[PDB]
């Protein structure tokens, strides 16, 4: 229901969580000595940073004040791991720190402290991203370098200018906004770049060096659902249907299991190539493979499945055989429908009168 | 604080430690020009310090206290404390002299090309003014007898001139030199003794403004007061106390940030530290950058707004700067947003 | 079957007797074309854009897949197209689902749709078997298995779990498909259970494949008393 979906709270208030109340916009102009300077939320908590270095923890989906923490810094930025227990805080001075919201510190003054400032520190941090899937993978820019972390331990730095765009499935997407905004009306594919974190590059390196057979031992030693797919697509491309089946089983891909079972019934290696080339989305190469095989019928069959009815009709017009009348009818009528569904009636007539 | 992020990326150090007085950076072709003592002029160009061109230029007889760029035409303008005015052109990959001029009477205190690059205004200390075409031909020349100028700007349409006055006072003229009015300097409330204009800069709107009716014109003073107007007679401008001794001010190319160069007394010492403070057009403080050296002399942004050159004690530093873009990524779409010249 | 009006400080878009989308506006509707409503402000035309995704789901509320495609086809996200396509696929509207996936160009489910049409041709008609295949490709395995049981084909649920390697669930359904393909597949899955170290499954598969020395050696090397 719509009614409880909006609320408003003053930063010096102590709300319980319980009330689906009306918007008291009159409370919003009560003056505060320590204003807000950053906020963040995780689908589980809302974290609010004051200019005093007080940080407030609130619940979600309902907002109640859980705890007030205090720190030796103002926050320039705040971000939370998906499990919502580690807060990555960037100070006003451009220094990184992690704060474990549920945890214990021993402090060198001779003390025990709760709300734990972890030992981590780094400098000139300004862009950061906790991984969407994993609770301890994290990424963090310094200058033209990205220092990916696992827990508090940094990997090898990656050379990069662009902003941290997305982080999931052992990949970090990066975007070159500084190039895009020089000519924003003509952006190019290259202005977004994909990075692979070290566990994925090591596994891609093993598959190239140690080979598809024994590279699987490292993934059985240290498994991840992204790595089973990599071994599967590698094994398919080298036609290892046995290792491809196992790799699809290890990541529970029943579409992949059915596909290796289908390939394993085919008689012709050329046809297994044409079919497996299709799996990755290389449809133009699969079509050329079928034309080279003298399977113009499988070339049209692939185009029917993909819906390229202009190509279906182009092959039927350009081929050596007498094109099936009901298939030219089907082809024209689907092109007529393509334009009519796009409200281009004058184009649809050109095909429907033939079809 | 809330805003963009920046760090010192580079240095260039000048032979014999010759002190720089001024720097400015071309935006249509990307040359830096820098003017120092003993007739020093140099043109520098960055590429990807490892700079790709480095030409010194000769003819000046003292400190090259005015250096300024025509963007629309391929021309550098310069003058020194001995009043030789020179306009250079880039010919066969070299900055040669095209025209030479000398009034033989006073220091050229400042210049500005107009927003279309068709005219230059040149302002002497003793009271003269010239306006000249990009042809080099003189159009008109007053002598404002009574007060010494020290600064100039055009308006966005080139219909109005702001002359500063060295006693910390600003007078508005039409583009024919007819005195219209004294400007209201409302940031100078609760002040004692003499005032001096540390700088004026007006964003002529070429990339579009941050908002319709946003502040466009920034004024700042040697006492550290700053004032940002919507137009030349905005009597309710944005008011700022920077808390530092200001040396100069510059908008970024998009008009979305004002940089203020100066120095502040260090917190535990009878010694000054050089700082650049960055401000929104609305006077919220984006950040502070320290720089090493005796004094920061001058300030200028790259044409892309991704570097800012800081002339300091015979060195040029370059702060890299990472804009706080209006952007985000959602389901394999990038969202990016920009102000427009024409909306 | 879709119209727009303005009144009382709102713009109001209504589709086909369903609820009406309301948002704040002042100015008046002059016309409405494709995805745009030509609202007029107090001096100039403003061209508001329709949330096409919203009325499309209002047709999917009612399982009106054939009508939902007509809202989608004016312009919606690849998320909206994929959601429409799998709702049509599970609704057994293969002519809509084929087109809703052609917009996304996802060959996996086009191959499945081509299979189900290549079984409706040649005289299959069992809709519960078709929904079991859709739930199998979607990974909705327990729901696919109930459908494979209730459609009359428990052996297909045995094969699906045997192939995914869910052994306790497989023990309840035991049988065999085509014996040649079954024996080859059991051999390859024994080799998997050998190579990836789940070898008790390899031992049972090698026993049922007739290879007692390999079975005794595997048991003797892995220690199964």
């Amino acid at each position: 229901r719509k009614e409880g979906r909006e609320r408003i709270y003053h930063v010096d208030d102590t709300p319980s969580g319980s009330m689906d109340g009306v918007l008291d916009y009159s409370k919003t102009i009560q003056g505060t000595r320590d204003p807000i300077c950053a906020i963040t939320a995780s689908d589980k908590i809302l974290i609010v940073g004051r200019e005093s270095g007080t940080i407030q923890r609130y619940s979600l989906p309902n907002v109640g004040l859980i705890q007030k923490y205090s720190l030796n810094c103002r926050a320039y930025q705040l971000s939370l791991n998906c499990n919502s227990s580690r807060l990555a805080i960037i100070d006003i001075s451009g220094v990184l720190t992690f704060f474990d919201l549920d945890a214990r510190v021993t402090d060198s003054t001779g003390q025990q402290v709760v709300g734990e400032l972890l030992k981590l520190e780094r400098r000139d941090v300004w862009d950061m991203k906790w991984a969407k899937d994993n609770p301890d993978l994290f990424a963090m820019m310094e200058k033209t370098r990205m220092y990916v972390f696992r827990n508090l331990d940094p990997e090898e730095p990656i050379q990069t200018s662009g902003y941290i765009c997305n982080f999931e499935d052992l990949e970090i997407k990066s975007v070159l906004l500084d190039e895009i905004l020089k000519d924003p009306e003509h952006p190019n594919k290259d202005y977004l770049i994909n990075f692979e974190i070290r566990s994925l590059r090591d596994s891609r390196a093993l598959i190239e060096k140690v080979g598809i057979k024994d590279a699987s031992q490292f993934i059985e030693d240290n498994p991840h659902p992204r790595l089973w797919r990599l071994l599967a697509e590698a094994a398919l491309q080298k036609l290892d249907l046995y290792t491809a089946e196992q790799a699809f089983v290890r990541c529970k891909d029943y579409q992949g299991i059915k596909f290796v079972k289908r390939l394993g019934k085919l008689l012709s290696e050329s046809m297994k190539q044409a079919e497996v080339v299709g799996y990755f989305g290389r449809f133009e190469e699969a079509e050329r493979t079928y034309l080279e095989m003298d399977r113009r019928d499988l070339a049209i069959g692939l185009r029917l499945k993909l819906g390229d009815w202009f190509r279906v009709l182009q092959l039927l017009k350009t081929g050596s055989g007498d094109a099936d009348d009901s298939l030219l009818e089907q082809a024209n009528n689907a092109i007529g429908d393509y334009f009519a569904d796009r409200q281009k009636w004058l184009n649809a007539v050109q095909y429907y009168v033939q079809g | 604080f809330q805003g963009m992020f920046f760090y010192l990326s580079k240095k260039i150090s000048i032979p014999n430690n010759v002190k720089l007085q001024c720097v400015s950076w071309n935006k249509e072709q990307g040359f830096i020009a820098c003017g120092g003592e003993d007739g020093l002029l140099k043109v520098l160009k960055l590429e990807t310090s490892n700079l790709s061109m480095n030409q010194t230029l000769e003819g000046h007889s003292g400190s090259v206290q005015v250096v300024t760029w025509n963007e629309q035409y391929q021309k550098l303008t310069t003058s020194d404390e001995n009043g030789l005015i020179i306009v250079w052109m880039l010919y066969k990959g070299s900055w040669i002299e095209e025209m030479i001029n000398n009034r033989n009477k006073s220091v050229v205190r400042s210049m500005s090309w107009n927003a279309d690059g068709q005219k230059i205004c040149i302002v002497y200390e003793d009271g003269a003014v010239i306006v000249g075409s990009v042809d080099g031909n003189r159009i008109w020349g007053k002598d404002l007898k009574g007060i010494q100028l020290s600064h100039v700007t055009w308006s966005a349409d080139s219909k109005v001139l702001l002359f500063g006055m060295a006693n910390g006072e600003i007078h508005i003229y039409d583009n024919q030199g007819n005195f219209m009015i004294k400007m209201k300097l409302s940031c100078l409330v609760n002040v004692t003794g003499a005032i001096s204009i540390a700088g004026i800069h007006w964003y002529h709107g070429t990339e579009g403004y941050v908002e319709p009716d946003c502040p466009c014109l920034a004024v700042c003073f040697d006492n550290g007061r700053c004032q940002i107007m919507r137009h030349e007679n905005d009597q309710n401008p944005v008011l700022i106390d920077t808390g530092m001794y200001v040396v100069g001010i510059q908008w970024n190319h998009m008009g979305s940030v004002l940089a203020v160069a100066g120095f502040q007394k260090a917190a535990m010492q009878d010694k000054d530290v050089n700082i650049v403070q960055f401000y929104t057009p609305f006077g919220e403080h984006l950040g502070t950058l320290k720089v090493p050296g005796k004094e920061i002399s001058a300030l200028s942004w790259e044409g892309g707004g991704l570097k800012i050159a800081l002339a300091v004690d015979s060195f040029i530093y370059f702060a890299n700067i990472r804009p706080n873009y209006k952007w985000g990524y959602c389901s394999n779409t990038v969202v990016y947003a920009y102000t427009r010249p024409d909306r | 079957d879709m119209l727009c009006f303005s009144g009382g400080g709102y713009l109001n878009i209504k589709a086909s007797t369903f609820p009406v989308h309301r948002q704040k506006l002042q100015g008046f509707v002059v016309g409405y074309n494709g995805s745009k409503i030509f609202c007029l402000h107090v001096f100039s035309i403003s061209a508001v854009e329709v949330p096409q995704s919203a009325p499309m789901y209002q047709y999917l509320d009612r399982k009106l897949f054939k009508e939902a495609y007509q809202i989608a086809c004016l312009g919606v996200t690849d998320t909206d197209w994929r959601e429409l396509a799998m709702e049509a696929l599970e609704g057994l509207d293969f002519e809509t689902a084929k087109k809703a996936f052609i917009r996304v160009q996802d060959l996996r489910y086009l191959e499945l749709i081509s299979s189900i049409e290549e079984r409706k041709k040649r005289g299959e008609t069992n809709n519960d078997l078709f929904l079991a295949d859709v739930f199998s490709y979607q990974g909705k395995f327990h729901e696919a298995a109930k459908l494979y049981k209730r459609s009359g084909h428990e052996n297909l649920a045995l094969e699906m779990y045997t192939d995914l390697c869910m052994f306790e669930y497989a023990k309840d359904f035991l049988g065999s498909g085509d014996p040649k393909e079954t024996k080859m597949l059991i051999t390859k899955q024994a080799d998997w259970a050998r190579n990836i170290k789940e070898p008790k499954a390899a031992v049972e598969m090698y026993i049922s494949a007739g290879e007692h020395v390999k079975a005794i050696e595997i048991c003797g090397d892995h220690g199964w008393v």
